[PDB]
């Protein structure tokens, strides 16, 4: 029903950038620069968006474009990767796209 | 057994000397020989009398009691003469209360100081020393270098020494007797034990090469424990040297090869019943959980304590088979606590793993279990366990790296240990001063691999 | 300039699905069991260049990207996505290209 | 230089000795010395006879003796025989046809290069092998029934850090240290000057990786047959300055595990009228003929590897996970590519760089497999693929792992080394036993490593 995400839209419980429908995070660092962006609107599975929440989608990558001119890694090179269900490895049941860099990135999958 | 026990056992043994021991502030065991007929009634209601000052850590006038406990009444095996060895508490002269520096008496107040909590009754312990068995071993140090050689028939360097079944490095686990050349010493270390109150389990040859091995002993009572720690030590160095052998609990004698480490077992019983038992992760209850995370929280103060020497920390490596991360799974192999798989509820404990064999049995006790008590008064939660893969794959804290650091996070975090007046702020003031200066010898001296890296530049 | 996709996009040159925004392609080399490209009918050079007029058609993208999942019926298995950009990931068309992999159960995140 | 030239040299130095020599299938130097008197115009016409059954692979049923023609272009004056000798190098003739020897390697060198000047591909071929060796104070091996020993000692060694008698190189580290790490400056300088003292160019000299004294010497480029003879004269100026300097000079692919091989890095260039084919608008400038080259070499490499690695120790050092490149694929950037296009300021100099060969390789035997590789890739017109540029989105071909594998490749992949009758079967034939030979003698005895995995199992 719920996650975690839920209950930190409604601050109940490290915020980089908040907006009408995009909040970003900064928990466990993979990249020197590993910031999380989610819909404010819980979605469940990504599989499962609907046409009323779609425009919040594309505001998702303009802040991931915005951090990343703030991050100053808009020089070097970027990943936006979403996992989905359990062969992505879907942990928090909600849409969460990495925003992940500050090093040089692999390729897409490790073999 | 009482006094009147162990007088009754002078004169049907035959014992004609009386050993007094006593464990000091580094954990090695003193000891004091008196005659037979010097043992009265009062021998055991005032004690012996003897000067501390020369006992490291213990210094106007150091007259201190040598108290006997009756109960330790044990025949030894390799003195020539009958001697009936006694186990003995450091007690001050006038107030006849237990010495604040004396590791058994620190002991005896944290079992006490668990009793007066009511969390539980006992505490029992199971740790799993490792030793290295050499047939010569030379070192050395002066300003014209310093030097160690370690040699034996089992190690592997010895494949083409002058004088062939011998363990590889990394492969001396389980080998055939033949290979296996330590069998003989193996099971009289295990008789002797036997013969002086131990019970043994098993025995077997440990990973590295050289002669490392391993006899298991049965769990008991916290400070009973420490001193079957303290006789199993005794026995293995004696029946080491009447082989012809040196025996040494040192954490990582030699490097490219697995270290000795002392896994500690730990379990709380109550009325009879097992207060680690429930229904939490690994059949776990929730006190064990904040005694989990109370070791934790502790760990590295714990570490001045349970890996007191600096050859503790070249043990505690990333890889090389020793956990660092502070972490409990019953399946992860990187977590430093685990909770074994038993068959019985009763049986289930938690293990510990970073504790080297060097550390003193008393005080590494009394700081474990302070540090679980503190977690279960504090309600600390050990976090989620370590048995979760997250998308195939650093904020885990990890036990301390070096001995300054576990030094300095003892001087700071003193609370769990004074807590009940177990620990003293003078005593640990005291041990963390002989620790430092051993601490100061080892960074002062110049080390060979710094000439090997550092002379041509 | 203009990309490969580009003339994709023209028709003049195995179109998945056509939008007015937003299509998809099959891979020439599939890295997945299921790879599926997912481009913006838009010429954009990387999504650093993406401004608030096309952000319409981003969310497009992935609408397309779940539509396509399902109609292969990779949905339930599981499925990445991923959009690279810059010198780092190997960006090599600099044009904006969402990847669809599935099928295989895939492995980590990044290479370590 | 003519006959007359070389007669006027004698009289010049003064030289009393005229010292001729060959290079047998193995690619060890053989000499034969005769006094400088014996030596007037009918000797460049006519040649001394010698029997060439006491030769590895020359022997025959009818026990025919050859003839030996010198090559007076190639005359040069010993620089370490006490009496001034002249070198004349001579080429292997069949009496009475006086025709190239089948089983001489430098006569099939002369016949590739004559196939090459008649296909009309091109009228020149340049090879830029950079070989390397390897200085040693001592070395001792033996083998018998009751088993075998290998024994490297040099001053340089990282193991001599403790030898009774400061500076040396590490493993892996002794790649352009101080002067005082690497103490062969002065021999490589003197190994240089008389180098150019032979007719050889030098273009620059250097401690190499590996540590118990590895080296490399610089030579410039040159036309296949010569630049095989100045090989030939790199060898034993190499050897002979080792052994003047008490010191023992080895080309072995792999003498020490642990520590970097020798390897014999070969360039590649083909020139027509003046200008360089290999330069074009294709891959990093190469052109279609450099890529058909590079092709054909790939396709054959397996061919090629019993000649350019005719040793079993040159695939010690082939094992993937070292220095040498082991993939069979070409790339500009990347290091695992065994041909490799080094980067260069003008397309007159753009050349292809193949380095799996090893110097224990015959020059003559391995010049030629290689350039008829290249000539079939390029009359078959054989398109090599596409460069290993590692992007981030078919299985890569190998080179042979073994020398029986080379071999067999060699006996099954003959056609393309048998065209223009550059070779003959025989000497395949030949070739072939005496490297199964040494193979079957290396295979058949035992290794003292199996001694330390199944001794005891
Ligand atoms: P999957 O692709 O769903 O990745 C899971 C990520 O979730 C982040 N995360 C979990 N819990 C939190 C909290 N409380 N705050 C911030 N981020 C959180 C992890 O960082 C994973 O990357
Ligand atoms: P990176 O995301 O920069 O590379 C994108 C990959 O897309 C694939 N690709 C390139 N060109 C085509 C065409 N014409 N059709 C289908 N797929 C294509 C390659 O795998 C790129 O590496």
């Amino acid at each position: 029903e719920e996650t975690i995400f839920s209950k930190i839209i409604r601050r109940e419980i490290d915020i980089v950038y908040q907006d009408d429908l995009v909040t970003a995070f900064r928990i466990s660092p993979q990249a020197p620069t590993h910031i999380l962006i989610i819909p404010n609107i819980l979605i469940p599975t990504v599989n499962d968006v609907s046409a009323e929440h779609e425009q919040a989608l594309g505001r998702m990558i303009t802040v991931a474009a915005k951090i990343a001119e703030q991050e100053g890694i808009a020089e070097d090179g970027y990943r936006l990767i979403m996992n989905t269900n359990r062969h992505g490895g879907q942990e928090v049941y909600h849409i969460n796209m990495h925003l992940l860099g500050g090093r040089p990135l692999g390729p897409m999958l490790a073999h | 057994m009482s006094a009147e026990h162990v007088l009754t056992m002078l004169n049907e043994h035959e014992v004609k000397f009386v050993d007094l021991r006593f464990t000091d502030t580094k954990g090695k065991e003193q000891h004091v020989t008196i005659p037979a007929h010097q043992v009265n009634a009062e021998f055991f209601e005032e004690g012996k009398m003897f000067d501390g000052s020369s006992i490291g850590g213990w210094k106007n006038e150091s007259d201190m009691v040598l108290m006997p406990d009756a109960s330790t009444a044990v025949i030894d095996p390799f003195f020539a003469d009958s001697t009936l060895i006694i186990r003995c508490d450091i007690l001050e002269p006038g107030t006849l209360q237990g010495y604040d520096r004396d590791p058994r008496s620190i002991a005896k107040r944290a079992e006490d100081y668990l009793r007066s909590t009511g969390i539980a009754d006992t505490v029992l312990f199971g740790p799993e020393p490792e030793f290295f068995l050499f047939d010569d071993i030379r070192f050395g140090s002066s300003i014209s270098g310093s030097h160690v050689a370690i040699d034996d028939i089992e190690g592997a360097w010895n494949s083409s020494t002058q004088y062939g079944h011998r363990p590889a490095v990394k492969g001396g686990y389980f080998p055939v007797p033949p290979v296996d050349s330590a069998q003989d010493i193996r099971s009289e270390m295990c008789l002797v034990m036997e013969q002086m109150g131990l019970v043994v389990e098993a025995h077997h040859h440990e990973v590295a090469t050289a002669g490392q091995n391993e006899v298991a002993t049965r769990f008991n009572t916290m400070t009973k424990k420490a001193d079957e720690i303290q006789i199993y030590k005794y026995v293995v160095h004696n029946v080491a040297h009447r082989f012809g052998k040196t025996a040494t609990f040192m954490p990582k004698p030699m490097f490219g090869d697995n270290g000795s480490g002392m896994h500690c077992h730990m379990s709380l019983s109550k009325n009879g019943v097992n207060l680690f038992a429930g229904d939490k992760y690994a059949g776990l209850s929730e006190q064990a959980l904040y005694y989990i995370g109370g070791v934790i929280k502790h760990a590295k103060a714990i570490n001045a304590l349970a890996n007191p020497t600096t050859n503790s920390y070249k043990r505690l490596v990333p890889g090389y088979e020793a956990p660092v991360m502070l972490a409990y799974s019953a399946r992860n192999r990187s977590a430093s606590i685990r909770i074994p798989v038993v068959s019985s509820p009763k049986a289930r404990r938690i293990e510990v793993r970073f504790p080297d064999p060097a550390a003193n049995p008393y005080l590494c006790f009394a700081a474990l279990l302070m540090a679980g008590l503190d977690g279960i008064k504090n309600k600390i939660h050990p976090g989620e366990a370590m048995d979760k893969n997250l998308y195939d794959l650093k904020e885990i804290p990890q036990v301390a790296g070096s001995l300054e650091e576990a030094l300095n996070e003892l001087d700071l975090d003193r609370e769990f240990l004074k807590a009940g007046g177990v620990f003293t702020d003078e005593a640990i003031d005291a041990y963390i001063a002989l620790r430092r200066e051993e601490d100061d010898r080892v960074r002062m001296t110049p080390h060979p691999v710094e000439f090997e890296l550092y002379y041509s530049v």
